[PDB]
């Protein structure tokens, strides 16, 4: 799609591979292009507690 | 254009941004749909393809998170019939009834509605009908379902013995509104004219058996049909006595209790008591052995508590003594898995299904599925007893993988450089890792030569060498340590009785001897009454 | 047309005797052993629930058992029925409290009226409590999620479980009753 | 009966292996180390008996007769040759049998052994 | 309990089991730990098949779909035998490594999947099962005589057709599907407190009422107090 | 969205031409029984047929 991409938080929070694609996948939940830092931010203190 | 008037607005943002950083509490689901709808405002075939393609993505994602939405299936066919393309809206209950597992009631209500204007062809709609009725058609609400499908026969069938065909099967079933079909019952029987039609009730054998009525009897009719009503009528009044005393049973002490029968959310909560009602009521439709009736009234009552395991187990339990299908039980709980937020009294369980199912290769990478869930990091876990779980299942593998490195046939269980390192582990966080002693006490078990020096020297002479304050005023510590050897098979009652109280017992502080001497003194009491002076006297 | 098709059916009461009281909890054991002590009877009762326990009458060969979930004591009936205590089979029943007994037995030498009374309600609906389950042994700051308990009841003070304390702490009894039960100590 | 069922459960995943469990199921009996013993757990009377005559004896159990209820051996009235379990895409073949009952006088005879009353306050 | 004198005493006793169903369809999902192991057993077991019959399908990101079609009673009870042989000799005789000799003291378990349009002891359909278009069934057998009795008996009742084309790239989307949900459904089990909950509102919602909860318990003891004494 | 019948979308357009709103979400209401929701009306009988009824009940009701 255009201005549109799809996103879902279980496979990144567990750090896996294609948590985001730009098709339209099963499961993900469609965020604007523009705000995947804004996305990627919020999650940033559950992903410092899944590292350390 | 309207599409990309709706990016730019702010209010798109905040909301698609706000449920992907909170995927599971729906009401952020509710407001990113409920908004996206109405900023399209006229949805008809003219508005653009971004903007349908768009709330179609929406829909269809946001049923893969909750499964059990009955009214958002619904919804989904209705914007996709009106949008024009029923091929879509049909495969979207076909998806909507799999969810379930084809037994929810309102989708299969709600898509026959859908389904009569459609289908257009005879024989294939009576068969949706058919489908319909083995899974949903003895749900005790089911009495909506059944003034559908004989709507469907009186309108359009020409023969007029389906009618009846039918109509005995609704006699039968306990169903809410049960007495509507009596009425119906009753309203043929008086306007049946002829001998002739007393053959589309029961066969003509029949008849003449049970009742003593003949239909070939030629004579003066009308006393004689008047008669035949008269005695027909009595055993339907005697059905009627039968459902009735069912009915009243089920409704006076299970269904009058259950105020809510729908899913809402994995953030409600169900009442007490409305727990303690579908904990009796499937446990009184097990009774009956009504294999379709059992199947159903655990799916009717799955999705009111389907977030808790409490009927995941149960449900379970059913399938695996009662019916003996133990593979069946198996789909049970991996099904139960994922809906479920306790999801460790279900694992303990689905663990040990499969291990007596003899499909070992499959537990082996369930087990490798939950430890690279925590990233090889099930050691450093809060909740104990998802890594007891798994430590004693992960264990069972090695034992039978690697052969025995130890003498007399022991396989080397807890001792393996693989899990005693992840025990090891364990054990150093001292504190907060909070499931101690339970671990400890269980490295005790090896009860011989080899494994009892192991144990000594690999962790009960490194805990006192770098001397931890926490495990040494434990008394539950010493308490085993002094088991490990006694209970040796290698020592005589000499040395057992040296090499305790010679060195082990000197080793403790006089300070933590205090704490120490409660379950210290429970070991010697019990074991050791000739040598429990000089336990008093050294402290 | 003055009458009517249907009505809602009427139905007569069955006169509140301790047999048919909806709300009952208190288990009677009948035909009981005699050599046995209250806390070995406890020993039997404790998985189904958890007890308010009220008496063991002396010498009469018949105890009774109360649990707080109707739930609970349904699976104590139908669990232990014809189960035989140091050698004598077991027949149990629902049956009345020590203080409904005294009310009873004032009225049987009498036979006055001998009118019942029903066990108070919990008023429902309580949406912590799940019934049927037990705080093993006694900070907590809970997700207060459906999926937990996240109340309970201790052996009468209503406590907060936690999950993930709760499997340790029943684990840890669970051991510490295998070398203290060996040696006789508790039985 | 718990505390050794537990115990043990843990102490055979420890120290046994596959090949000490699959020569221990010799599935004349269903009995298994691993799953028995968390099906045997709160059920003391708990037998694995698996047979075709408990289809056979069904209906005259004291579990059927105090069903919804517990305590009180009721006589529920039924229709002996339900057709509830049946399809109605096989009925049409055959015309449907007459509805034959049993227990049918019983709809108000309800049954109660007051154990509490009998043994106890009249010794 | 060695095949071969096991498969001609089935093709003595069965009545004509040579002749082949018309639109027989059999799937056998598997997973092997050990790939260089199992791959020189199917190529042993593609010796006799013919590979029109059975065919080999790896879904690879191990599990091998074994689908076997068009087949002969007599070769249907062939395939299993060796293949349910194989699976359980990993864990109990590593040592043995004789394909077609099976191990004694080995009772032969799985699952195996069907059409759910067919036409209908030791072989059982099961009750809620997952795969949406298709039937699983459940083999128990204790000896491997007694394995081809009990299948050669299932395959005689059961008569079963019109089944499409490409219905096993149906079976790779759902049987991939549901078993991505599994695996995600345990990627969840770490950060159910907060990882994606939203337990803040959450909890602002809750605990006025947990509070009255609380008191209608420790009220009701009181209450309950009453009636006992 | 599906029992209202005024705001569907197969009928919806249509009953507007010949109030509940399709606005509202599961923020209003949050535990259902709070004083709020009635018990199920009984299930129905036959007036002609209203003494064929077992007369007493198994449990003693409020």
């Amino acid at each position: 799609m255009r201005d549109i991409v799809f996103v879902s938080p279980q496979l990144y929070l567990s750090s896996q591979e294609g948590w985001k694609s730009d098709s339209a996948k099963s499961g993900f939940i469609p965020i604007l292009k523009n705000d995947l830092q804004r996305f990627q931010d919020s999650l940033k203190h559950i992903v410092d507690a899944r590292n350390s | 254009d309207k599409y990309t008037a709706l990016i730019h607005d702010e209010n798109f943002s905040t909301l698609t941004l706000n449920v992907s950083r909170y995927p599971k509490s729906l009401a952020y689901w509710e407001k990113l749909l409920n908004y996206i709808v109405k900023a399209s405002a006229p949805i008809c075939k003219s508005t653009e393809p971004q903007l349908l393609k768009l709330i179609r993505c929406t829909y269809s994602s946001m049923l893969n998170e909750f499964p059990y939405l009955e009214n958002y299936y619904i919804d989904f066919a209705l914007l996709e019939y009106k949008l024009g393309n029923v091929s879509m809206s049909h495969k979207i209950f076909q998806r909507g009834l799999q969810a379930f597992n084809q037994r929810s009631l309102l989708l299969w209500t709600s898509y026959l509605k859908f389904c009569n204007n459609v289908i257009s062809h005879q024989k294939q709609l009576f068969k949706k009908y058919e489908t319909a009725e083995e899974y949903v058609g003895l749900h005790f609400f089911s009495g909506e379902f059944w003034d559908l499908y004989l709507e469907q026969i009186s309108s359009r069938c020409t023969s007029s013995k389906k009618y009846w065909n039918v109509l005995r099967k609704i006699l039968e079933i306990p169903l809410h509104s049960f007495s509507k079909f009596y009425a119906l019952w009753l309203q043929r029987i008086d306007d049946i004219m002829d001998l002739k039609q007393l053959s589309q009730l029961t066969s003509k054998d029949e008849l003449l058996k049970k009742l003593k009525i003949d239909i070939n009897y030629s004579g003066r009719k009308g006393p004689y049909l008047q008669d035949a009503k008269k005695k027909l009528k009595k055993i339907t009044k005697e059905m009627y006595m039968v459902v009735q005393y069912q009915v009243l049973e089920i409704y006076s002490i299970f269904e009058s209790k259950i105020y809510i029968n729908y899913y809402t959310s994995p953030e409600t909560l169900v009442s007490s008591d409305e727990i303690e009602t579908w904990i009796k009521y499937l446990d009184y439709t097990i009774t009956l052995q009504t294999d379709s009736l059992t199947h159903l009234n655990f799916q009717r009552a799955l999705l009111p508590l389907a977030h808790y395991d409490l009927v995941w187990i149960k449900y379970s339990k059913w399938l695996i003594n009662s019916k003996n299908d133990l593979l069946g039980a198996k789909n049970v709980l991996l099904m139960g898995l994922k809906f479920s937020l306790k999801k460790t009294e279900i694992i303990k369980l689905l663990y040990s299904v499969i291990c007596k199912l003899n499909e070992y290769v499959l537990l082996r990478n369930l087990l490798e599925k939950i430890e690279s869930s925590y990233s090889d990091n099930v050691e450093n876990v809060d909740d104990f007893e998802i890594f007891w779980d798994y430590l004693q299942f992960k264990t069972f593998c090695q034992n039978s993988l690697y052969s025995s490195r130890y003498s007399d046939s022991q396989s080397n269980g807890l001792l393996n450089k693989e899990l005693f390192d992840k025990v090891w582990k364990r054990l150093s966080c001292k504190e907060k890792k909070s499931g101690q002693e339970i671990l400890l006490n269980n490295l005790v078990q090896f009860y011989s030569k080899d494994t009892v020096e192991f144990v000594e020297k690999n962790i009960f002479q490194k805990i006192i060498e770098f001397g931890w304050e926490y495990y040494l005023q434990n008394g539950m510590f010493w308490n085993c340590y002094c088991r490990l050897i006694y209970f040796d098979t290698s020592r005589s009652y000499l040395d057992k009785r040296q090499y305790i109280v010679r060195k082990i017992w000197p080793q403790i502080d006089k300070k933590f001897a205090q704490s120490v001497l409660p379950s210290l003194t429970e070991f010697c009491e019990s074991y050791f009454p000739e040598e429990m002076d000089t336990l008093e006297e050294m402290f | 047309n003055h009458m009517s098709q249907f009505i809602y059916p009427v139905q007569q009461q069955p006169s509140l005797n301790h047999f048919t009281d909806p709300n009952n909890t208190t288990v009677f054991i009948g035909g009981l052993s005699s050599l046995v002590t209250e806390d070995e009877l406890r020993a039997y009762f404790q998985p189904f629930g958890t007890i308010v326990y009220v008496k063991i009458p002396v010498g009469k060969c018949c105890g009774f058992v109360q649990y707080v979930d109707r739930l609970s004591a349904e699976a104590a009936i139908a669990g232990m029925q014809g189960f035989p205590i140091a050698n004598s089979r077991v027949r149990l029943s629902w049956g009345r409290s020590a203080k409904q007994t005294a009310l009873l037995q004032q009225a049987m030498l009498s036979n006055s009226l001998q009118v019942q009374q029903q066990q108070p309600g919990l008023q429902q609906p309580n949406y912590g409590y799940i019934p049927s389950s037990t705080c093993e042994a006694p900070n907590v700051s809970s997700t207060m999620l459906p999926g937990c308990q996240i109340l309970n009841y201790s052996n009468g003070q209503q406590v907060i479980m936690q999950g993930s304390e709760a499997v340790v702490n029943s684990t840890n009894a669970m051991l510490n009753r295998l070398e203290q039960g060996s040696n006789g100590f508790m039985f | 009966m718990n505390d050794i069922l537990t115990d043990y459960k843990t102490f055979y995943l420890t120290h046994s292996n596959i090949v000490t469990y699959e020569s221990s199921i010799i599935d004349s009996n269903t009995f298994d180390p691993i799953l028995y013993p968390e099906l045997k757990m709160s059920n003391p009377k708990y037998d694995p008996v698996l047979n075709t005559t408990a289809n056979v004896d069904w209906h005259k159990k004291t579990e059927w007769k105090e069903a919804g209820h517990i305590g009180i051996t009721t006589e529920r009235p039924q229709i002996s040759n339900s057709i509830i379990e049946c399809n109605s895409g096989t009925l049409i073949q055959k015309p449907i049998s007459l509805p034959n009952f049993r227990n049918l006088e019983k709809i108000n005879q309800v049954k109660i052994n007051d154990l509490y009353t009998e043994e106890f306050l009249k010794e | 309990f060695d095949i071969w004198k096991n498969l001609d005493r089935i093709r003595s006793t069965k009545k004509n089991a040579g002749q082949f169903i018309k639109g027989s369809l059999l799937i056998l999902p598997m997973r092997t730990e050990d790939k260089q192991q199992f791959d020189e057993c199917m190529d042993e077991l593609h010796k006799y098949i013919s590979k029109d019959i059975l065919r080999c399908y790896p879904q690879k990101e191990m599990l091998f779909y074994i689908v076997l079609k068009d087949f002969n009673i007599l070769d249907s009870c062939f395939v299993l035998s060796v293949l349910l042989a194989f699976q359980k000799r990993l864990w109990m005789a590593p040592s043995e490594k004789s394909y077609f000799r099976v191990p004694k003291n080995i009772n032969l378990t799985g699952s195996f999947y069907l059409p759910k349009n067919i036409e209908t002891s030791s072989i059982v359909e099961v009750g809620f099962n997952v795969v949406p278009d298709f039937q699983q069934f459940q083999v128990k057998a204790c000896h491997v005589s007694k394995f081809m009795n009990e299948l050669s008996n299932f395959f005689s009742q059961v008569e079963f057709g019109k089944c499409e084309a490409n219905v096993i790239n149906y079976f790779k989307r759902e049987y991939n599907r549901t078993y991505s949900q599994i695996s995600l459904a345990l990627y969840e089990l770490p950060l159910i407190g907060d990882g994606l909950f939203d337990i803040k509102s959450y909890i602002s919602k809750t605990r006025p009422i947990i509070e009255t909860s609380k008191a209608q318990m420790i009220k009701h003891i009181s209450e309950m107090k009453a009636y006992n004494e | 969205k599906v029992f209202v019948d005024a705001n569907r979308f197969d009928i919806g357009d249509l009953v507007k031409a010949s109030s509940r709103s399709r606005d509202e979400t599961c923020e209003s209401n949050p535990f259902p029984r709070l004083n709020n929701p009635k018990k199920l009306e009984p299930p129905k009988i036959l007036s002609q047929w209203s003494n064929t009824i077992p007369k007493t009940s198994i449990f003693y009701s409020v």
